[PDB]
């Protein structure tokens, strides 16, 4: 129950869950397969 | 028989070919594209100068010697004055642009040296001289020469200490940044594409530098035996997706 | 969830330990891509480190000083703390600061609690019961001047007065120029060659005043300000490299000359345990 | 008016607690937002993206040298380096790994530990990386190492190896402020066959190393990190 | 008695807050409304109704005469008036526009400024209005002036002339205090042609100019204005 | 929900988003569109 | 050159209006290409026909 008109006022948001790393760990432009070989 | 190692860019009218690439970085996994109307504020309709500001321009060389301790430049501050690139740059009132970047350092099946090259947005840098010393636009406006960690500290200028990226940080985690590494014994080539990264649609292309690009040796030159001891690296660099807006008169920029 | 297969011996042409890491990519190997596993779960989800969270509780960002006493004869109320301000900012005290610097730019509502609590280090017959007021006055706004000004009348800047040794609280929304706050930013106010550098320079959203309300009783009353801040509502883009060396001055990355070697050094080899 | 009794705890504040509060500007318009790339949700996205180990800690001064691990030519049987795993520690401290872990008080997971080679193209090396798990101690020969966790690496086109510490323990979470009962055990390196260099060519070669986290990890229990702190307010 | 507990801010008084009170008056029949003309709903509503700016400001003591800029007959190529575009300040900051924009900490949107022409019907003109984005200095000469947001002028049968500045902008909200990142540019005026005036005829002639917002115009975060204070309460 | 009775002890008002400036901005007699002229 | 030795060069074609370039700042404005000399031993340059009029003269 909010009991305040703005949003600001509501508590903490709520988890994500969103989770995606590729943006930070695989930002290469062709794509890497694991156990092909890195370089061909 | 398309291996990672060979690639062609082609933009506008200008081409780079490499026969030993190690694949290309995008930034965030993003590719530079327009600015879109539902995040746009300024009224004014944008000029999209397309072929004649996105080709590559080529910067002076460097030269990588055994005491070298890295280089940095500024963008778009290194194109500044890099054909009509820079000529808009200074023309409008604000622009926008994404790059692709491609360092190139070749050596033989006999050198040993790795270069990390890496793209830091929002590179905001210290003043050696601590405290709240700030450090003059000048400084922090090299041009097409960039800045070279090994030079001497100089007053108003930044630090350039290489174990602290120039800002109270590890070398070691500049890894958490989109880069490549050049290992001679791998690769020749780093190429990195950035989109547009900033907090506002457009901003001014003159306050502002939106991303460094840095190139740090780590594993030192090491050339075979009566070798000369130094290789050159080049930078070449090409606006993409450029776009300018508020015309007028013309900045005028200390020094 | 599982947070490992099971697998055996394998003999292949197919080897996920191998790669280049010129290419920039961490390959995500597991466990079980070079020794033999067995099947376990994760029983986790990973809500503690979810950046809501990790942002989300109070910090102190910064403790402040007034006075209340006889103003009589005081010629400059802001010199006596007969009240005080702090040109808001959250670069001042680093434990908050260091957590917000591992993004580039950071958008979240704020939520404010300010503890007040007094002191009476000379002689007084009792403890008097004070009531503060903090009064938020937006850049362009008339600054008191003195203690009973016409600013404190603040009939369209919002205020909140409580009692010392209680807490006040409310939240902020988030009041940024942007689409959110510069963490970091390597620019000018204009194209000057003399203008300052960073964002001390973007971070100017004016600064918040203190004082008390009460007269003056027969002994003088201490009162310190501690201001917490808690994110909520928090959206973080770009991770950075964490701090290393300390911080000098809000604002500006600087570290201070001759620090010390932030890399531990081994007791012995590199072959050392 | 309906009656009510205040429990224990009322008045007080709790850094971590969650509730609402009214808003000192009701009705304003906070700015759009636009897009930006690299958004971040947990932390755990960050720490699975490697970072390089000061693992040369051996200087007096912080350098870029400390990065550097030396490779001697001909040498046979001999070690390259060692080190504990307490990641929140040692090495491992100024890497985002352990700058990271050091904001909980738990960690439980497998790390990947991997070593690019920069030697020149026309040399080889066969290298043995070995992980010993807690309960024995550091390898003090290759023939120790190698009767634990281990991957022969055989220097070639493809640059990097990737080891894998695998969540071997008893308790399911290790404290990441060095403990002994929770102690996680040693990484050690050896030469499997030795380094050889090519003509014309001398001196040492060195490996770069790197951490990050699997997608295994877990970390809990917030807390305050001992990488920072300071003296008196700072100032403009 | 259902069990509670007070959280911090218990016994807060903020001044911005909204809820229900006790009414003092129970019962009470307030006066019927009666229909007035003129209902204001929107300070918005307002600011786009245009009032005259003081652009003349040199004078020394407040006049009617620093509404009035003058105009020179047969001057060719020079400038009629400049100012910056600090709505909070300057000649703005009497204007309703100036005086509204001071309850607010920001402003965004475009602004209208129009100029009417007072000279003899007989007579006849050309004026440039130049709108300079930020970024580059007031302009010195028409030749600067005209490559910015500009409008030339002809002085007819229809006497105003409505030039718009369309909002320019990296960030999407601007100070409306003058500060320099936000700040919005400079307005100038020449002769693009020159003034002419009939026989018979002489001296200066003047011209009114106004200010108002577009519809496009956005202000938040009400605080004070620094054009009102005082020193002891007012009595009757 | 309201705890009191009476009108004035309820809390503010809610946005007019009422907003018609043509009252103050055109108060004039016969209607002028933009574009034609002012004086015919 | 031998097998084992490498090398990275830029042609430019400079169309009608401008001089002979210089240095390669100035070359590298106009079309070029940047060949790096691998185990695909050629690199073909074409000169995109930039020009006003249709034909040119051969003398
Ligand atoms: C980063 C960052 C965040 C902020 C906060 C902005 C100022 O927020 C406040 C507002 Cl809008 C009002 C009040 C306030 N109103 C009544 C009492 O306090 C206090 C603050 Cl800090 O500043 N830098």
């Amino acid at each position: 129950i909010n009991y305040y008109k703005d949003a600001a006022s509501t508590s903490s948001a709520g988890q994500s869950l969103s989770m995606d790393p590729s943006k930070f760990t695989e930002p290469v432009k062709d794509l890497m397969l694991k156990g092909a070989p890195a370089l061909n | 028989g398309y291996s990672d190692r060979v690639q062609q860019i082609t933009l506008g009218n200008s081409t780079i070919t490499t026969q030993e690439a190690a694949n290309a970085v995008v930034c965030y996994a993003e590719w530079p594209e327009y600015l879109p109307d539902v995040d746009a504020s300024d009224v004014n309709k944008t000029s999209k100068p397309d072929t004649s500001v996105c080709r590559f321009y080529t910067l002076d060389s460097k030269t990588w010697t055994t005491g070298s301790k890295g280089w940095c430049w500024k963008l778009p501050d290194a194109l500044k004055d890099m054909g009509v690139f820079g000529q808009n740059m200074f023309f409008h009132s604000l622009g926008r642009s994404g790059y692709t970047v491609h360092v190139q350092c070749n050596a033989t099946k006999f050198h040993s040296g790795c270069l990390l090259v890496v793209v830091i947005p929002e590179h905001q840098l210290a003043s050696h001289e601590g405290g709240n010393v700030s450090v003059k636009y000048t400084f922090t406006h090299p041009g097409e020469r960039g800045i070279d960690l090994s030079s001497a500290n100089e007053v108003g200028g930044p630090v350039k200490d290489v174990v602290y990226n120039m800002n109270g940080t590890l070398l070691g985690n500049l890894l958490i940044f989109p880069h490549q590494f050049i290992n001679l014994r791998t690769n020749n080539t780093a190429t990195i594409v950035i989109p547009y990264i900033n907090s506002v649609p457009i901003d001014s292309m003159t306050r502002h530098n939106n991303v460094s690009l840095m190139v740090i040796p780590i594993a030192p030159l090491t050339v075979p035996t009566g070798a000369t001891p130094s290789l050159p690296i080049t930078v070449t660099i090409a606006p993409m997706c450029t776009e300018f807006s508020g015309i007028r008169s013309k900045s005028i920029v200390p020094q | 969830t599982v947070a490992s297969i099971s697998s055996g011996p394998k003999h292949t042409q197919k080897v996920p330990i191998l790669t280049a890491n010129e290419t920039g990519a961490t390959m995500p190997v597991l466990p079980s891509d070079s020794i033999e596993t067995r099947t376990t779960y994760m029983h986790f989800n990973g809500s503690e480190t979810d950046v809501e969270c990790f942002l989300g509780r109070a910090a102190c960002v910064h403790v402040t000083e007034i006075q209340n006493k006889d103003a009589t004869g005081i010629d400059n109320h802001r010199e006596a703390k007969l009240f005080n301000d702090w040109k808001i900012n959250l670069s001042s005290l680093v434990q908050l600061r260091k957590k917000l610097e591992l993004f580039t730019y950071v958008r979240f509502d704020s939520e404010y609690t300010i503890l007040a609590t007094a002191s009476q280090p000379d002689s007084a017959n009792y403890s008097s019961n004070l009531v503060v007021q903090a009064m938020y006055v937006p850049p362009g706004a008339p600054n008191p001047k003195e203690w009973d000004d016409y600013t404190w009348q603040s009939a369209s800047n919002p205020s909140v007065f409580f009692k010392v040794g209680d807490t006040s609280r409310f939240s902020v929304p988030y009041v940024g120029l942007a689409s959110a706050y510069n963490c970091f930013y390597d620019g000018y106010s204009h194209d000057d060659a003399e203008t300052q550098y960073g964002i001390t320079v973007l971070n100017h959203m004016g600064s918040m005043a203190f004082r008390i309300v009460n007269e003056h009783d027969e002994h003088k009353t201490l009162v310190k300000i501690r201001v917490y801040h808690r994110a909520k509502h928090v959206e973080a883009w770009i991770p950075r490299a964490p701090r290393a060396l300390p911080y000098t001055s809000i604002g500006r990355t600087n570290y201070p000359k001759n620090t010390e070697p932030v890399i531990k050094k081994r007791k012995g080899d590199i072959k050392s345990y | 008016g309906l009656p009510t009794t205040t429990l224990p705890g009322s008045g007080q504040f709790l850094t971590t607690d969650d509730r609402q509060s009214p808003s000192a500007l009701p009705n304003y318009e906070p700015t759009p937002r636009i897009h930006i790339p690299g958004k971040v949700h947990n932390l755990l996205e960050i720490i699975q993206v490697d970072t390089l180990i000061p693992m040369n800690n051996t200087h007096t001064k912080d350098e870029v040298n400390s990065y550097l691990i030396p490779l001697n030519a001909n040498r046979q049987n001999e070690q390259v380096f060692g080190t504990n795993l307490f990641i929140g520690d040692g090495v491992f401290k100024t890497t985002l790994l352990g700058e990271i872990v050091q904001y909980y008080t738990h960690w439980s997971g497998s790390l990947r530990f991997s070593l690019m080679y920069t030697g020149p193209a026309l040399s080889s090396a066969k290298l043995i990386l070995a992980y010993t798990p807690p309960g024995a101690r550091g390898p003090q020969d290759r023939r120790e190492a190698m009767l634990g966790t281990h991957v022969v690496w055989d220097i070639g086109l493809q640059s990097t190896i990737v080891m894998t510490i695998p969540w071997t323990s008893g308790v399911q979470f290790r404290y990441t402020d060095p403990d002994t009962y929770t102690s996680a055990g040693f990484l050690s390196c050896w030469y499997q066959t030795s380094l050889i260099l090519p003509p014309e060519t001398t001196g040492q070669v060195y490996l770069l190393s790197f951490i990050s986290a699997c997608p295994d990890f877990k970390l809990r229990l917030m807390k305050d990190t001992q990488t920072i702190s300071q003296t008196v307010a700072l100032t403009e």
